[PDB]
């Protein structure tokens, strides 16, 4: 049986968090994207409930590594996690462990596959809000121990990150989960469709305002979702670029790539647990097992 | 004289501040000295700035925090001696809401930024270390939208100088951006540093030939290109703003040019002499 | 116990689930639309198909409105064309299946021994419902379960809110004969919640860019609704009904709703919300309630 | 003269053509078929028609099938003789196009209705039994909208009277809608039929009073207390109906008035004389 016992679609528009009014985030909702919510609530229990993991690996799109790809072997990371660009709704006290033996097994399975890697084991750098949003949707208890890995992509001049690096940063997490006994849950957190409103409605949560941000993109994001729930994983490989060349997919950061490269490309079907807009942007969440 | 008086472009990487810095590193850092030293002896009342590395998607947001301060560990250069920088910015916030309200009169929405932990990007630090060692400036900031239009970022820039004016104020503008962005996907040593691209170092040297010249509304024809094809850091939407805001006026004088990691990097001015 | 209802649900109607799935007995073809609450749908069915395997499907529907009375459809193989009378374009549905009459008439039997003034409809010429087909095809797209279709008893003149007293009656006279005649049913009760919609249909019907909550306050009062079925136990919801209802018109008005939780005892347990969307406005939840 | 000359107003329960008829029943079936001769008489071009049972909530639906045809069961009164219903019914679709096509021009929904299997209601095929037993009249009908407002069906109804107009037609108007509507929610025999509750009766004649004195205003002015405390068939909005089409001008003339199974009913007509 595999180390990896799941991998999931995972997505942190900090909207999420917000309408949850959790302890550790200081702005205040009324609530808002429910049924979103309530989709993370089934994938919270599935893996506390049956998964049991020994550690959250988490890709997520902000950590930006402009050399190589990063891993945060940070014992303890702790801190305040302000989204700059919604500071109205995400300003989160985070404080988790981090698995540095996986984490450091990453970085030398990756370096050993070919890619530029590099460890992090500075407490002062702040985690960045999306793998702080991904993993409090993911387990808001903080009680199992996690991996963060960086995007690599260029802050300068963003583009379609390597599809081919993440599949190899896959292997490397798979190889690393393997050699080091762990009984591992896979976050890929990258939203779908990407176009988002200019304008934030006076009420953030106001749910009249939240819909798709035009027709095709939605039918896009249904295109893949369709994808997901029926055929194998191995047609996604060319379908996840096609679905980014047509939505401006949050998926073009790699992460849903790299997850499914972990996995070994199962032939299976991905169970949608939820999808709904936020801002107007596509939002899946899935959970992927292994075959059998 | 009132309204904007001058303006300088300078690149925001942290390696300018290395201990053991490429020769490249050390002039372009040299050169922002210098810069700096001008800048304060015109001794502006406030200085509008942009940084590419505070960007944004959603509206146009303005930094409110009198007096930010600290120390940040840089996400990308955390392992290098110039990846912990220390910075204390003091903003003229009141200045700032009279920009902002300009801004939102012309449509657009400003969004005032006043929060405790409010992620301070290290373009802003290393342009205050090199530009006002002793912090004698007095900033007013607005991010960088990547999502919509350049030429809305050309607006805010008209908005700004306009508040400028209506508040009787001699003001500076101050861009931090990149040029080409072709980053070295290496750990490489502060000796083998170069343009990382092939196209990328006749591209950046055709744009600085332009600003040289005065031919900045000839630069904003090509900017689109320059984008795709050099990868302009923000697709150089920083000079759309400076252009807007009425600071790249005659011509530029550039003080230094040469790579940083792969990317290109100047430090310009205009109307900014020694005397 | 182990009662004879094994489940009641929650099974909305509106013809534009249906419209969207392209179902073979549906005339009209769509692009798609309404996924997420189709896919819920296709959930329901597992659950019903898989793991309740029923013996009959009872459904109450708000539109057969009949205007003296309760009516039981007791004709052995309804067949006929349902055309939708508003949405014409998304719903011309050729119907064929068989009816549970020995059910039928215990259920006819029991609530009018109960007090309540019934009818049984013997007349294979009557033309069965939309809102019924709809809810049944939703629910169970093979046909190959017996069916027990129930009518709603209001003005067809001047609409009022259903005497929910009147469907507890219903939903007692409803268990008594499930179990009266040893059948493990599965309870269909098929009403939307809140019900404003928009005045106007967009040019594509199925533009999901168009399809968001009629406003924030028909939205809030749905998720207050659901969120007590999700938590709470069921008879707290006999008080709740009434007030979403003044605050939404909501379709719950119709009584098919308390019909079914009256049927099952009114659990203490908590519904599973396998979906919320909306429908040209109105909110749609499809929900599962499991015996204690 | 062309446009609407002539207006009339009659229920549309099954009842009416019951084989062993309350009393209140065949009356006002006989006052039915009065009307009937009388609008033949007038050799009308086209009848506009709305009736309360083919109601909508979406935009303004037109019947645009030339000939529907068949044979209707009522989901509601098919234990009873009257409960079959057969029907032929020939539309006058090009005019309809044309009533639409003004009723889109001014910024509403026209939604043209044309579809095999559609539904018939039972006010419709019952008004075509009684007032035109041989299928001679050509109608054209909008459906009754219960969401938007009252005064949207009286748009309605003015544009197909413009309609009419331009297409020079000599057109007549009738409307099929109960009056108050406090069924009787019991399985009765004919010879116990009363008006179903207190006040209901008492609000019918106040309006018809006013109807056959001329006063339609006054009657729509108090349309909605009407539709509140006398549950009047879709808040009599029929009425607004015919009045926006000019068709309940001078005198109404009342027929005959009674319960059928609680509720009320009325046949009335205007500018429909001999
Ligand atoms: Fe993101
Ligand atoms: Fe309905």
């Amino acid at each position: 049986r595999p180390g990896i016992v799941a991998g999931c679609l995972s997505p942190h528009p900090p909207h999420l968090i917000y309408g949850e009014n959790p302890p550790q985030n200081e702005p205040r909702s009324t609530g808002g994207w429910e049924t979103l919510r309530w989709a993370y609530e089934r994938l919270r229990a599935r893996i506390r409930d049956v998964h049991k993991p020994d550690v959250l690996i988490v890709h997520a799109p902000h950590w930006i590594t402009m050399v190589g790809h990063h891993v945060n072997c940070v014992p303890n990371p702790r801190g305040l996690s302000v989204e700059p660009i919604f500071p109205h709704l995400f300003r989160y006290r985070y404080d988790f462990r981090t698995d540095v033996e996986l984490g450091e097994a990453i970085a030398e399975e990756a370096s050993g596959l070919g890619l530029v890697t590099r460890t992090l084991r500075d407490p002062r750098v702040r985690v960045d809000y999306a793998t702080i949003g991904a993993l409090h949707l993911a387990n808001p208890a903080w009680d199992i121990p996690v991996v963060s890995l960086s995007a690599n992509n260029n802050p300068y001049f963003y583009s379609d990150a390597s599809l081919t690096e993440m599949e190899v940063l896959g292997e490397a997490t798979r190889l690393a989960v393997e050699a080091t006994g762990r009984r591992a849950v896979l976050l890929a957190s990258n939203s779908l469709s990407h176009l988002h409103w200019h304008e934030e409605p006076e009420l953030p949560e106001d749910m009249e305002r939240e819909h798709p941000y035009n027709n095709h993109q939605y039918r896009w994001d249904m295109k893949l979702l369709e994808a997901i729930r029926r055929g194998p994983t191995a047609p996604l490989r060319d379908l996840i670029p096609e679905h980014i060349e047509a939505t401006a997919s949050e998926t073009k950061a790699g992460s849903l790539t790299w997850m499914l490269a972990a996995m070994g490309w199962p032939k299976v079907a991905g169970d949608v647990l939820g999808y709904g807009t936020i801002i107007g942007t596509g939002n899946a969440i899935v959970e992927w097992l292994p075959e059998g | 004289r009132t309204g904007i008086v001058a303006g300088a472009l300078l690149p925001g990487m942290p390696h300018l501040l290395a201990e053991h810095p490429a020769p490249s590193w050390s002039a372009l850092a040299g050169a922002a000295r210098d810069v700096g030293a001008r800048l304060r002896r015109l001794e502006p009342d406030v200085v509008l700035l942009l940084s590419t590395q505070w960007f944004t998607v959603l509206g146009h947001q303005f930094q409110c925090d009198p007096n930010p301060r600290g120390e940040h560990v840089d996400e990308n250069w955390y392992a290098y001696d110039y990846g912990l920088l220390d910075y204390d910015l003091r903003f003229d916030v009141d200045f700032t809401e009279r920009w902002a309200d300009r801004v939102q009169a012309g449509g657009m929405q400003a969004r005032r930024t006043r929060y405790d932990g409010f992620p301070i990007d290290t373009g802003t630090i290393v342009t205050s270390a090199l530009l006002d060692p002793d912090r004698r400036l007095r900033w007013a900031q607005v991010s960088c939208n990547l999502y919509a239009d350049a030429d809305t970022l050309a607006d805010v820039g008209r908005a700004g100088a306009a508040a400028a004016r209506d508040a009787g104020l001699r003001a500076a503008v101050v861009v931090v951006t990149g040029m080409s962005s072709g980053l070295i996907q290496q750990w490489i040593e502060p000796g083998q540093d170069r343009i990382g691209e092939p196209g990328h170092d006749q591209w950046n040297t055709r744009v600085l030939d332009l600003l040289t010249a005065g031919k900045v509304d000839e630069v904003l024809a090509v900017r689109e290109d320059f984008a795709r094809q050099a990868q302009a850091d923000s697709q150089f939407r920083a000079l759309a703003f400076a252009a807007g805001a009425e600071a790249t006026t005659g011509p530029a004088h550039l003080h230094a040019y040469g790579p940083i990691w792969g990317t290109g990097a100047a430090v310009l001015s205009w109307n900014l002499p020694d005397h």
